[PDB]
RNA sequence: UCUCGUUAAGGAACUCGGCAAAAUGACCCCGUAACUUCGGGAGAAGGGGUGCUGACUUCGGUCAGCCGCAGUGAAUAGGCC
RNA sequence: GGCACCUCGAUGUCGGCUCGUCGCAUCCUGGGGCUGUAGUCGGUCCCAAGGGUUGGGCUGUUCGCCCAUUAAAGCGGCACGCGAGCUGGGUUCAGAACGUCGUGAGACAGUUCGGUCCCUAUCCGUCGCGGGCGUUGGAAAUUUGAGAGGAGCUGUCCUUAGUACGAGAGGACCGGGAUGGACUUACCGCUGGUGUACCAGUUGUUCUGCCAAGGGCAUUGCUGGGUAGCUAUGUAGGGAAGGGAUAAACGCUGAAAGCAUCUAAGUGUGAAGCCCACCUCAAGAUGAGAUUUCCCAUUUCUUUAAGAAAGUAAGACCCCUGAGAGAUGAUCAGGUAGAUAGGUUGGAAGUGGAAGGCUAGUGAUAGUUGGAGCGGACCAAUACUAAUCGGUCGAGGACUUAAC
């Protein structure tokens, strides 16, 4: 459940800290978005330096929502925060380091170049 | 809103037909043969189920 | 109620030990990658219990790299190999929801040698 | 063709052979005697009467016990028909156990919905309230009734009136088990009806 | 259940009615209060069958605190506080009778509201 | 329809306008900018402590220990830039 | 824009909200002809109204400019739809001010701040639900379907195939498969919400003679959990595959016109559209349908007629215990040939360690007796209480003609 006007967090070493969504690409009027769905957002806060700054339009992906997916077996995951990791239209991140665990549901979406950097893949 | 006409004499009745007052469930008591209400204590006899109840 | 129980006995695992909310519990899960079968190890604090019979459940609260995580499993799965209590903690509630706002040196539960 | 009535006990879960929980309801049944065979030359079509439960004896009357006793059973509670069934193949007073649905895997349960009494115009159609603040006074009503030109109200404007209590069928559900020793089926998903209601199960229509 | 007022008012009304009908063994009220009070009274007489502390200290919250009942004297004034009655007289009078010890009798409506009245007894 | 109580995830996307609701609110302690008619702004902002038992109380309080998810444990009692 | 027939014993304006509906001069999806159509794209014209047609920033806004998506972000009618359904911001009251005009009192489709929107549904209309009678003997059940309603949307990926195509550049038709968006039908086993006669902690003050134990009041006193029930953001499924007759278009065969030519006679293909296919209502369908089973005859005469009256069969109702139902009535489960409700004995969800004792401590408190005590709707078992005794209604089956 993450929709317009909501604030993610950057879980990357790219230069951005917060973020505010814009759209939920995929569909003709979708409302929400869950783990592993792409997104359009524009930086709000930023650290000095970095390749990313305020007022930039960027695409990101949703890692570790605060009401996580269901496992087909019958288990669930429910983190404490929300987070995103910036992307270059080829599922390839911009930053070069990732903090905080990531849920497994990415391996099913060719987001490999991410999982190989996550410290924990739950 | 507010009526647009007086109701005729007929419509008055034709609507009041379902305004009745029916009494139902009248039984013959068993100690004095008088009419009493089923499942209810007999007021004059005082009895019920062939037994006395209202006593002190 | 009685007609269902008779329909749901053959699938009640029967080696689950005793553990009440507030006992650190190591969980040998089952993972699936490619054409393999690894075994993860999720290991936290028992928080919850939904008393239900065939479908009782429980939850565990880990903290990895400063980000809380929780998983809940059905009590009678075939895709969990083993469970093993590790400790026993003094606790007076049956639902320890009040932990998600506590960190580190404030969310420790005293041990009990029983 | 394959048709069986039965009760409705409740819902529980079941693991399959690959570690996958599955919601499952418990349609219970009992044997049931075919009561009458309607033919073309007599009744204009072909169908089969069935009945799934047993009354006491106090709770019937001579027509019922004279209409059943041509098959020698205790008088039944429910009586229904079935069509498109290959007639043949049958007799007055046979039985229909739960065998016929071994792993049919495609089935169309029907039944009677729940009951919800007089209801508003939002719990029946998903009509949306009006702004609950900013000074409005239009919280929870059914909107307007149409235009002015026609000097009447078009048909099929929807507003309050009893919700629920009419039959409905679902299609293309699977079947999980058949415990003939207790006459119980187990299907996947949600099935309509109140507990202890009356349910019917036939083979799929969409092949 | 059947509400009649707010919560606490109903609770007080029942804690009232079942404290009579302990002292008189008979009561003439309406129909609904009758049903709820038969439930409550029968539920507060099994406590008269244990007689220990815990049953005492659990019954001692659903009974009007102090309502004397004095028909006795040898050379004295013996007072019975309508709970001591519960644990001295009603109790030992029901040892073999199992649940269900009240009779309800539908008599006649009332003058001003036509509320069909009713009686309640014990045997 | 009116008068009240509670809510997952999101937190002004509603709307003419955050109207309405929500949030702060007591006592003690630390600390507090531009600006100025030098009096003020100032309760600016932003923070910390409060329960019970024993000991010592110089006097105020300090030490030690105990329990709860929460210690002006209920009602009364500034939202800020 | 014109006219001034219409309404001055009062016919209320723009936008936005809830709710729709209809036309097609069509925005997307569907079928086609031509191309200055190699392919992928495209341009135009034709047939076609089945469904679908977004969130936000700025102004009172219609209009419009912009950002981000999408298959697409259509144009119009319905008092420029809808105020006895909502708002009243806007333009049109009384206050006040600026610029300009007037000598003045005042004025300005110039501007700025503030400002009272009443109504208990009689008739028709729409949404649901009963009573009366009819259907030609009285009753219990099961169905046919003349008709009506619902439903109709679509993307992306993979393979066919790096093929046909093309110098390269780039890159398919027709098929097969997986998975989504919106919309929508049912349900509570999972995740969550609620849960005021369930369990625990804790403040004040007052009451039960006191300590211990408890009640009353303070938004349910406040806080932490939470059963049944009702629930969506949760779960499961749905628009699948086909047939018949047609639209634009394309033919086959064939002449009037020794040829050519789809047409007049003959004979075909062809679309999300028409009619079936899928789901529901339905014999008040007064053209009142069909089938299985059940019950079979007193008194006088009005005068024997489709006569009147009385007692019954089958059955139904009244009355009472209730809920899987419920505004009332109705539907359903039962009424001693009994588990319908209450109660009682077990059990479960749920809280989370009762009271009284004992041990350790100066004391707060802690340990043990003990997964304890309590336990509204839930699951079993038992006639202890209550469904007693009773009462009312309810047929005796017309005629004509043919056949047998
Ligand atoms: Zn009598």
């Amino acid at each position: 459940m993450i929709q317009q006007e909501s604030r993610l967090r950057v879980a990357d070493n790219s230069g951005a800290r917060e973020i505010l969504t814009i759209k939920v690409l995929g569909g003709s009027g979708r409302k929400t978005a869950n783990i592993g769905d792409v997104i359009v957002a524009t930086v709000k806060q930023a650290t000095p330096g970095g390749v990313v700054k305020k007022g930039e339009v960027v695409k990101a992906v949703i890692v570790r929502t605060k009401s996580g997916a269901r496992r087909a077996d019958g288990s669930y995951i429910k983190f404490d925060e929300n987070a995103a990791v910036i992307i270059r239209d080829d599922k390839s991140p911009r930053g070069t380091r990732i903090f905080g665990p990531v849920a497994r549901e990415l391996r099913e979406n060719n987001f490999m170049k991410i999982v190989s950097l996550a410290p924990e893949v739950l | 809103a507010v009526p647009a006409r007086r109701t005729s004499k007929a419509k008055k009745a034709k609507r009041r037909t379902h305004y009745k007052l029916t009494i139902k469930g009248l039984n013959a008591c068993s100690n004095c043969g008088e009419m009493k209400k089923s499942h209810h204590v007999c007021p004059a006899c005082g009895h019920y189920d062939g037994k006395d109840v209202m006593s002190k | 109620n009685p007609l269902i129980q008779e329909l749901t006995q053959e699938q009640l695992r029967t080696d689950i030990p005793a553990f009440r909310p507030g006992d650190t519990v190591r969980v040998h899960a089952k993972v699936v990658e490619g054409t393999r079968e690894r075994i993860q190890l999720f290991e936290g604090v028992v928080i919850k219990r939904r008393g239900a019979g065939i479908s009782e459940t429980y939850t565990v609260r880990k903290v990895s790299n400063g980000v809380g995580v929780e998983r809940t499993f059905p009590l009678h799965t075939p895709r969990v190999a083993q469970i093993e209590v590790v400790r026993y903690g003094k606790v007076r509630r049956a639902k320890l929801y009040y932990l998600r706002a506590l960190h580190g040196k404030a969310a420790r539960i005293k041990e009990i040698r029983r | 063709t394959k048709g069986i009535l039965g009760k409705k006990v409740g819902m529980t879960q079941i693991f399959t052979e690959s570690g996958e929980l599955i919601p499952v309801t418990v349609v219970e049944a009992t044997p049931n005697v075919v009561l009458q065979v309607k033919t073309v030359e007599t009744d204009g079509y072909e169908a089969i009467q069935v009945g799934y439960q047993d009354k006491r004896e106090v709770l019937s009357n001579k027509p019922a016990k004279g209409h059943v006793a041509k098959a020698n059973t205790a008088p039944k509670r429910f009586i229904k028909e079935f069509k498109n069934v290959e007639l043949g193949e049958y007799e007055v007073g046979k039985e229909i156990k739960v065998d016929v649905f071994q792993a049919g895997d495609v089935v169309d349960v029907t039944g009677t919905t729940k009951g919800k009494g007089f209801q508003g115009a939002i719990k029946r159609h998903g009509q949306s309230r009006g702004p609950m603040s900013h000074g409005s006074r239009y919280h929870r009503r059914p909107g307007s009734m149409g235009p002015v030109a026609p000097n009447r109200v078009f048909k099929n404007k929807r507003l309050a009136g009893r919700m629920g209590g009419d039959r409905v069928t679902i299609q293309n559900l699977e079947v999980v088990k058949v415990d003939v020793e207790r006459n119980v089926i187990l299907i996947k998903g949600n099935i309509p009806g109140a507990k202890k209601s009356l349910i019917t199960i036939k083979s799929a229509v969409k092949a | 259940r059947k509400l009649g007022r707010t919560s606490s008012q109903r609770k007080a009304m029942l804690r009232d009615i079942t404290t009579d009908l302990i002292i008189n063994e008979r009561i003439v009220t309406t129909e609904a209060r009758a049903k709820e009070v038969r439930s409550t009274v029968e539920k507060m007489i099994t406590l008269g069958k244990r007689g220990d502390l815990h049953a005492r200290r659990q019954a001692a919250t659903f009974v009007r605190n102090e309502v004397a009942s004095v028909r006795e004297e040898d050379e004295s004034i013996v007072v019975e506080s309508a709970l001591q009655k519960l644990f001295n007289d009603l109790g030992p009078r029901f040892a073999e009778r199992q649940g269900g010890y009240t009779r309800i009798l539908k008599t006649e409506p009332r003058r001003g509201d036509a509320a069909p009245m009713v009686v309640i007894e014990f045997v």
